[PDB]
């Protein structure tokens, strides 16, 4: 069960990549810094390499936000009350605010950040998360979605194992890391929003990886 | 279709 | 264990507020049954009704939940707030006739994809239909059902909660039972637990796009808006970013 | 929410 989706070996790639002006700007721009060390934290993922090319592009494509906000979001449990970008630049709800785009950051805030930090999620547990998140089989276009079901389905599978003789005393801890994800989705939509208004508006500088993922092919 | 990610990705 | 008497109790309220597709007897229609429009009274008419009726069964089948009932009044509609069109999506799933490719409504009123879009879906529904056949190979029964509609409605996260923590360790059991269950029920495939349980993800995806689909439809009809289904599918204080005053 | 009230009211 921990052994085709080595837990500890996604660690490998969590840890293998985990060391302005305006707030929108800012959070764009940790957006498009943190997309390249996305494509490689995926690349070291356990068989995320093996499945097809034009495949991993999809996935990839799909989740990335979902999987960068859950990122930063982990980052932020230290914080107060904001998060804290992988430029290094700490961002307040205030700041949030001030950009009209309070609420949304609010959520982060509550749903994910305070969520994950309440329950001590770990590096590992976050890391499969992200991995189930990164492994969607609904994805359009995928080329054979069995597989990616597949790889997914043996993450619950370790995850489960491994939430299991790691924190024994609790039944539950599987689901309860599980239901952040579908906050994570809603979240991600709305911030998908978000950017598309912010660029068909012209008026954030979004930089170029960020500009691809924003494109339709 | 898209470049930059395409390719990245592979090296 | 005794955690059983709450999943029993469950799966009868979900039996009771909403009949089986086995056991409904069904009736067509063929107004708009031809080809999409920007929506057709008459089906719009029907649906509206079948809808408010819905909404009411919900709130019944909320009331029975274990616990549910004591719990602050705002907490609880603003629970049911949250959920309501969840559980209709997922409700209205569970009366998909592959072959057919339909719905049943709960007198058996009984639409084709068009129809189900003349009605009232209209852009959301294409999505729906998804879901619909992404639940077929989970084969889930009426007590799974009953649990997961449970759990959407039993949610810690909703914002404006007074007792979010008891509202949380509310649904804990249920996610227990929800997972034994579904183990107990289907041994050799024990990863249907996490799998029907992320369900509730592309649950609210839809469930979303469905709120936007309140408005932007009770505006093509000449009339009303129904009271309840304003009364529960309303209230989202404005969309950002909207700077503050 | 006068509906909602009464319905969880009886
Ligand atoms: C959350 C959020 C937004 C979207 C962000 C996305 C899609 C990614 C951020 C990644 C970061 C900030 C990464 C890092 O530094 O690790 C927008 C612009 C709508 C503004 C409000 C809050
Ligand atoms: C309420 C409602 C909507 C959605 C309903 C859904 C998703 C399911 C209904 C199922 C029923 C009413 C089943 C039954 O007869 O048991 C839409 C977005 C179209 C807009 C108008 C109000």
């Amino acid at each position: 069960a921990n052994e085709d989706m080595p837990v500890e070996k996604i660690l490998e790639a969590e840890l293998a990549v985990e060391p302005p002006n305006d707030p929108v700007t800012n959070i764009c721009q940790a957006a498009d810094k943190q997309l390249f060390t996305l494509v490689e934290w995926a690349k070291r993922i356990p068989h995320f390499s093996e499945l097809p090319l034009d495949d991993q592009v999809i996935l990839l494509r799909a989740g990335w936000n979902e999987l960068l906000i859950a990122s930063f979001s982990h980052r932020s449990i230290a914080v107060k009350d904001g998060i804290l970008l992988a430029t290094g630049l700490h961002v307040h709800r205030n700041s949030a605010h001030s950009a009209g785009v309070g609420a949304i950051f609010d959520r982060v805030l509550t749903e994910l950040v305070s969520k994950m930090r309440d329950m001590q999620m770990d590096k590992t547990e976050l890391g499969c998360l992200r991995a189930i998140v990164l492994f969607n089989p609904d994805s359009k276009g995928l080329s054979n979605p069995a597989e990616v079901e597949a790889l997914r389905e043996k993450v619950y599978a370790s995850l489960e194992a491994y939430c299991k003789h790691k924190y024994p005393e609790q039944p539950g801890r599987f689901a309860k890391l599980l239901l952040r994800l579908p906050a994570l989705r809603s979240i991600g939509l709305k911030c998908l929003e978000h950017l598309f208004f912010f660029k068909l508006i012209g008026d954030t500088p979004i930089d170029t990886f960020l500009m691809e993922m924003l494109e339709a092919p | 279709n898209h470049p930059m990610l395409m390719n990245l990705l592979k090296d | 264990a005794e955690l059983d008497d709450l999943t029993e109790k469950i799966r009868k309220a979900h039996q009771e507020t909403f009949p089986s597709l086995c056991q409904l007897g069904k009736y067509t229609t063929n107004s708009s049954a031809d080809h999409r429009v920007r929506l057709d009274l008459g089906l719009w008419d029907k649906f509206s009704e079948l809808a408010t009726k819905c909404i009411i069964k919900i709130v019944e089948f909320a009331k029975r939940l274990p616990g549910f009932t004591g719990l602050t009044i705002a907490d609880q509609i603003t629970l049911l707030k949250a959920a309501c069109l969840d559980i209709l999506i997922l409700r209205i799933c569970t009366r998909y006739t592959p072959e057919q490719d339909t719905m049943t409504f709960s007198d058996g009123l009984t639409l084709n994809r068009t129809q189900m879009h003349n009605a009232g879906f209209g852009p959301l529904t294409d999505l729906v239909f998804t879901f619909a056949n992404q639940l077929l190979p989970l084969e889930m029964d009426d007590t799974e059902t009953g649990l997961l509609s449970a759990i959407c409605l039993i949610c810690g996260d909703r914002q404006d909660l007074e007792e979010p923590t008891k509202v949380d360790k509310l649904q804990e059991p249920l996610l227990e039972a929800l997972k034994i269950y579904i183990r107990k029920r289907r041994p050799s495939k024990p990863h249907m637990f996490p799998k029907i349980l992320m369900k509730i993800t592309d649950l609210r995806s839809i469930s979303a796009k469905g709120a936007e689909r309140v408005i932007t439809l009770k505006m093509e009809i000449p009339g009303s808006m129904p009271p309840l289904i304003q009364e529960m599918l309303e209230n989202s204080e404005g969309h950002e970013p909207l700077t503050p005053s």
